[PDB]
């Protein structure tokens, strides 16, 4: 919301999949992903580029079934 | 050698210590007129006087939001309540 | 120490050793889809054949339990076939304990039992290989189910395991949030280009190995290299 | 592979059963006290959150026997199952002689269970220290009290918590042996419950109490409920206010 | 800090009343609405001047502060002869209620000498901070501006340095004496 | 048993539907022995909807506002703490609607009061949002900014409001 | 002659004052605890003399343990 | 050594563990009110790949005794399966006493098996239990180690302080009809994160006519109107 919308967002970008990592992606990270936003072949920011902030600089932690 | 002259050693406050304890650190302090503090200390459970000097400086910063010279007693309980937050946490009860 | 090293908690109140065992079916280089239908559910996994002096007849992933349930193994081989062999010994206890062929869940609830057993204790170890079985269930259409390396038996519609398991989740979900039932031709084609997106080959007709159980055609039909060519011409049309 | 601790020390220590031991004054709090025509145990609650109800009706004191009834100061796992193999061999007893087994006896099989649980084995010590009063034939009114170091001692006023040994002292400050009754006793164990228990002014709540007495031929283990120990209270607080005063 | 409030109500009634003949009716009204309250006969000595020389409530009204003040007067008797209660006790809260029964009930000359006495007694911050603050309302309720004056000198010069959070309670009515005055520009 | 209450539904929503005062204002005070009857979250919600609907078309100003104050004496008289919060609430919100300058923010300190105590959340976030309502109003910019403020950080705690998160923004 | 400034004498940044990067409220980490941190900012925001007369002792040093989160 | 050990001077180091892993993160409230008891948990599947109807929270272990849980789902399945077998022994032992709350504490008691012989690794589960074949409700909380505790009211998952915090301040009280549930569901709601739903919320009730877990359409009806 900062970048307001992230730059006027797309609607079908929301950030539930890409948040729900349980990878710690610290709030640094979370920044530099809303700044990922700099692919600027369009105006407007969609789901591949927040996927593409989320991929790189990340290490996979996941797993938590057998906990529950 | 150098030990063996005392082994003194701390007992932990008791309610009566911890009253006295009150009222050494809530002399210099203001609060209201009345105050069972003997009730007030009696409701910490053991705790120590680094304890009372929580709670003391927990009624100030309470009495302080409110911005009053009188600590009353319900600020006091709350600042009783900075001995909680310790607790057991989980029941483990297990003695 | 030793937190790390036996099947113990750890004192920040974890448990490493299974932790471990399920990255240890991401080991071995392999992956696996899982999708039910409509009335079908149909399952495939890559054929990593290393030199064609290997047997590709008996290099399979996938087995029958049951008459009605199939299975598709991802992790070692070898825990993958014991536990293969435990599954195929639950099912024939229990088809001479009770009249009655054991339903998928009850069976994945078993093996899942045996796995929990297993990360119990400290004299054996927990297997690596996560077990996917799919099998046709009446009063419940087709019905998918992943057992692990823990215990905990889960899993449905859409469900991967190994290497790239969660690029294929994902675009699973993608899939079925998308709200359109899948015939016996979607469900799978939407497997095939599922795995065919996470490991672009085009996938020529011999490196996958696809089961699937109907409801009006039983049983786990291994299909041939002919099915699912034609599946495939199908599919890229 | 780890092996467990059920060894000696360079000096001939078994340091493991004494931090057990030690560890048993640490939470949980219970005294016996022995008198003519009653023995009585009194037990302080540990945890009064108001979430609980109060259904089992016991924590502390266990009936586990017709003529006994004990109370346990140590880890709650080790409790239940120690109470339940000391109310199978008070049973197993009754079934062989077809008579209540006599107290000395049951303290004595319980004690060599726990010895032989620190002797051989692998096995952790029972990190449980537990009182015993009962009545029989032989001895009459008896107290016992049993440590996890399987050494058991026949005790007449003792406590077992964790301010024990203050506990302990108000008792010898204040016991009297002979002239001791039921209701003196009971004054007795609610004073020095007051005494270790630092807030004044016990709730019935925080306090459980029992009282072994011989009725008619017949050994009667009545807890006493939330009524007659408040005004046992109520008495104690005018004792307290009139002795207070008159100076 | 509530006393001499409701006095500053009747002082500006009584000025509503005197002051402006146009207000002669309901000024009439307010004034003996709250003088028949607030036992204002020793406060009567300046309203005698407007309406007749006393209302027709005097044997009650009389008795009534003679009554209270005596009982005031023999409470502090009590505690100023069988107590010798000193400094740091009650006696300076027995002078405060000696003072506000003298204000509230008797005449000004009374209560101001009252606080001048425990003034001069008792120095601690408290009670010269409380005291302070009620000669400055018994001041600006009877138009003593000579007192106004003195009282707002010794608190912005010594007494508002000693304690502080309590200018904040005070400055208010410490810059009332430029309200009712002329400089009201900066 | 609970048709009765299914048919005080649909004769709410049939006078909803009409635009009728008097009926549904009687309905109300005629079907109390129903709502201390049944579950009590049920009936209070029950309670809001139809007075909810009662308020919404027909605009008498001078009945609307001590019509719910009987029901929320008559919520204090059966101890619904929750029910007669909600319609404090609502209170405060008509009150903003008719522009009430003084006693909204009171009656909404009031609540403030009773409900940090508690542990309500939904309550809270309508009650600040409301008291930063009503501070835009009278042009209180800087305590409606504080107010705010503490409105976003009470609404964090609901994940997916989606009318109450538009409300926010 | 002695040199009045002292921050850029070895610069390690200087008055970042009258000049608003990130205000308050629009953080996006809410609390974590920002409640010490209000009782750290009670010193600034004036309250040293209701530091007295309540007779608190207020905070002087805050550290924080945390890693870049 | 294949028990339950590892108990240093003082502390049981493993089972404090274990309770560090029960700590969990599905809140898995209970409530005890005068009709019933009312055991409601949260299930946040991770994506929508999961189902929901096919494996369950809440198990009944016989006819009115009912079974909630907190972290470690594998060993719980053990756990209620041994629970299972165990009630069905007693009933048959002590044949047709219809035991479920003269059971339940009995159930509670033996669950010893549970813990007191842990089995090399401790199990990782604290239960709930519901039982009302006795005129009046009970409910049991057994922990890794402990045993019986007999709540009215309690939560065992990640924010399961401010749960417990929210069921007292909110007054669980002794009155509370059988729809306490409500409370339940608002004590689940401040340990949630998302717009709870049929599927998300599995509640089940044990009043006196017996045990019953609620379907999705119940649960959306009570979840309406929150
Ligand atoms: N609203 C926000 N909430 C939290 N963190 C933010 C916000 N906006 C920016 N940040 C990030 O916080 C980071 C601060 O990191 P840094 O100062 O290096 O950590 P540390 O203080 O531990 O050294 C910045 O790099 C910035 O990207």
């Amino acid at each position: 919301s900062k970048m307001n919308l992230s730059e006027e967002v797309d609607l079908e970008d929301y950030v539930a999949r890409p948040d729900k990592i349980s990878g710690a992606d610290i709030n640094s990270i979370c920044q530099e992903s809303g700044m990922l936003a700099v692919r600027e072949n369009r105006y407007i920011v969609l789901a591949k580029d927040f996927e593409k902030a989320y991929k790189t600089v990340i290490k996979k932690d996941e797993q938590e079934h057998e906990f529950y | 050698p150098g030990r063996i002259d005392r082994k003194i050693e701390f007992p932990p406050p008791n309610e009566e210590a911890r009253l006295d304890i009150l009222k050494i650190h809530s002399r210099k302090m203001n609060l209201t007129r009345g105050i069972n503090l003997r009730k007030i200390a009696e409701l910490m459970p053991g705790a120590s006087g680094a304890e009372v000097k929580g709670v003391c400086t927990e009624a100030g910063m309470y009495a302080l939001r409110e911005r009053r010279v009188h600590v009353t007693q319900e600020d006091f309980e709350m600042a009783v309540a900075k001995v909680m937050q310790k607790d057991s946490e989980k029941n483990m009860s297990i003695k | 120490g030793f937190d790390r090293h036996i099947t113990i908690f750890s004192p920040e109140g974890r448990l490493y050793q299974v932790e471990y065992a399920f990255k240890a079916i991401n080991q071995g280089g392999l992956t696996s889809v899982a999708v039910r239908g409509k009335d079908c559910a149909v399952i495939v996994t890559q054929k990593k054949v290393p030199d064609k002096l290997l047997d590709s007849s008996t290099v399979t992933h996938l087995f029958k339990i049951t008459e009605n349930i199939g299975c598709v193994m991802t992790g070692m081989t070898a825990d993958s076939r014991s536990q293969v062999q435990r599954a195929r010994y639950e099912a024939a206890n229990w088809k001479y304990k009770y009249g009655y062929e054991i339903p998928v869940d009850m069976l994945c609830k078993r093996i899942a039992d045996i796995s929990q057993v297993y990360t119990q204790n400290a004299e054996m170890r927990p297997l690596g290989c996560c077990m996917i079985l799919i099998g046709i269930d009446e009063e419940q259409g087709p019905q998918v189910y992943k057992c692990d390396p823990a215990g905990y038996y889960c899993g449905f519609k859409a469900t991967a395991a190994g290497v790239k398991q969660t690029e294929s989740t994902s675009f699973l979900e993608k899939k079925v949030k998308k709200k359109f039932d899948w015939t016996f031709e979607q469900t799978v084609e939407t497997a095939i280009t599922c795995l065919s997106t996470v490991l672009s080959i085009d996938f020529k007709p011999s490196e996958i190995e696809v089961g699937v159980v109907t409801v009006e055609n039983p049983k786990f039909r291994i299909l041939t290299e002919a099915e699912i060519d034609a599946h495939l011409v199908a599919l890229a049309e | 592979y780890d092996s467990r601790t059920t060894i000696f020390s360079p000096e001939g220590r078994l340091y493991q059963v004494e931090y057990a031991m030690e560890a048993i004054g640490h939470a949980g709090t219970c005294l016996g006290i022995l008198a003519n025509d009653g023995v009585l145990l009194a037990a302080e609650r540990r945890n009064i959150h108001k979430l609980l109800d109060e259904v089992f009706f016991s924590e502390k004191i266990y009936k586990l026997n017709e003529d006994m009834a004990c109370s346990v100061a140590g880890i709650t796992s080790d409790a239940n199952v120690l109470t339940n193999e000391l109310r199978l061999i008070a049973q197993r007893y009754l079934l062989q002689y077809q008579e209540p087994i006599p107290c000395e006896q049951l303290v004595t099989a319980l004690c060599d269970i726990k010895q032989a649980y620190t002797q051989f084995g692998g096995k952790r010590p029972f990190g449980v220290s537990l009182l015993y009063i009962g009545w029989d034939k032989h001895y009459g009114f008896q107290l016992y009290q049993s440590d996890p170091s399987g050494n058991y001692g026949g005790w007449k006023a003792t406590c077992i918590g964790n301010n024990s040994a203050a506990a302990v002292s108000m008792l010898k400050q204040d016991y009297k042996e002979g002239e001791m009754t039921l209701k003196s006793a009971l004054a007795l164990a609610i004073k020095v419950l007051n005494k270790t228990m630092d807030v004044s002014k016990l709730s019935a709540e925080k306090v459980e109490i029992a009282t072994l007495t011989r009725e008619n031929g017949k050994t009667v283990i009545r807890v006493l409920k939330q009524k007659e120990v408040e005004q046992l209270i109520k008495k104690h607080e005018e004792e307290e206010a009139k002795a207070e005063r008159e100076k | 800090g509530l006393p001499k409030n409701p006095d500053l109500r009747i002082a500006q009634l009584r000025f509503l009343l005197s002051l402006p003949e146009h207000r002669g009716d309901a000024a009439v009204r307010d004034e003996l609405m709250a003088a028949v309250r607030d036992n204002n006969m020793a406060p009567y000595y300046e309203a005698l001047c407007k309406s007749l020389d006393w209302q027709i409530d005097v044997d009650l009204l009389n008795k009534m502060k003679k009554a209270n003040e005596d009982e005031l007067k023999r409470l502090d008797e009590e505690l100023e002869d069988a107590e010798k209660n000193l400094g740091e006790s009650e006696i300076r809260d027995a002078m405060m209620a000696k003072a506000e029964y003298l204000c509230r009930i008797g005449d000004k000359e009374g209560a101001l000498t009252a606080f001048r006495k425990t003034y001069d007694k008792t120095v601690a911050l408290g009670h010269r901070l409380d005291i302070v603050f009620y000669l400055l309302r018994i001041g600006l309720f009877y138009m003593d501006n000579d007192l106004i004056t003195r009282n707002t000198e010794k608190a912005k010069s010594l007494i508002e340095e000693g304690g502080d959070w309590d200018r904040r309670n005070r400055l208010k009515v410490y810059q009332g004496l430029y309200c009712v005055a002329i400089r009201d520009f900066k | 048993v609970q048709v009765k209450e299914q048919s005080i539904l649909e004769l709410g929503s049939l006078l909803a539907k009409t635009g009728q005062a008097a009926e549904l204002g009687g309905l109300l005070k005629y079907v109390r022995p129903f709502l201390n009857s049944i579950s009590k979250a049920k009936a209070a919600r029950l309670v809001r909807s139809l007075l909810d609907l009662f308020l919404d078309m027909e605009a008498a100003t001078g009945q609307e506002v001590e019509l719910c104050l009987e029901c929320i004496e008559w919520a204090k008289s059966e101890k619904r703490t929750f029910l007669r919060q909600a319609l404090e609430a609502r209170l405060v919100s008509l009150y903003f609607d008719t522009k009430r300058y003084q006693e909204a923010l009171h009656l909404g300190s009031q609540l403030l009061r009773e409900l940090k105590k508690m542990d309500d959340k939904a309550l809270l976030v309508e009650v600040q949002l409301l008291e930063s309502k009503t501070y835009h109003a009278l042009s209180n910019l800087p305590k409606a900014r504080a107010a705010l403020t503490s409105a976003r950080t009470t609404a964090n705690a609901i994940y997916c409001p989606p009318k109450l998160q538009a409300t926010l923004d | 002659d002695v040199l009045p400034p002292e921050a850029d004498s070895s610069i390690m940044m200087l008055t970042s004052d009258q000049k608003p990067d990130v205000m308050y409220a629009d953080i996006g980490g809410m609390d974590i605890q920002k409640q010490e941190v209000r009782e750290a900012v009670e010193l600034p925001l004036t309250h040293f003399e209701l530091y007295k007369q309540i007779g608190i002792d207020p905070p002087r040093g805050v550290l924080m343990y945390g890693p870049p989160g | 050594f294949s028990l339950t050990t590892f108990s240093p001077s003082g502390k049981l180091v493993q089972i404090e563990y274990a309770l560090a892993a029960v700590a969990g993160g599905a809140p898995s409230v209970g409530i005890k009110a005068a009709n019933g008891v009312v055991l409601a948990t949260e299930k946040k599947q991770k994506s929508i790949l999961y189902d929901e109807r096919s494996v369950h929270k809440v198990e009944p272990i016989t006819k009115h005794i009912g079974l909630v849980y907190s972290g470690m789902g594998p060993d719980y399945r053990v756990l209620v399966h041994r629970a299972r077998k165990l009630a069905q022994q007693y009933y048959l032992v002590y044949q047709e006493p219809i035991p479920t709350a003269q059971l339940v504490q009995r159930v509670a008691s033996v669950m010893q098996e549970y813990t007191q012989s842990g089995g090399v690794r401790p199990f990782g589960v604290s239960l709930l239990i519901c039982g009302w074949n006795e005129g009046r409700p009970y409910l049991f909380q057994s922990d890794p180690s402990g045993a019986y505790f007999a709540w009215k009211a309690t939560a065992m998952g990640k924010n399961y302080v401010n749960g417990k915090t929210f069921l007292e301040k909110r007054y669980n009280e002794d009155l509370e009809l059988e729809d306490a549930i409500h409370t339940a569901i608002l004590t689940l709601k401040e340990s949630f994160e998302g717009q709870m739903t049929e599927d998300n919320i599995e509640v089940g009730i044990c009043n006196e006519a017996g045990f019953r877990r609620l379907t999705p359409t119940e649960v959306k009806d009570y979840l309406a109107a929150i």
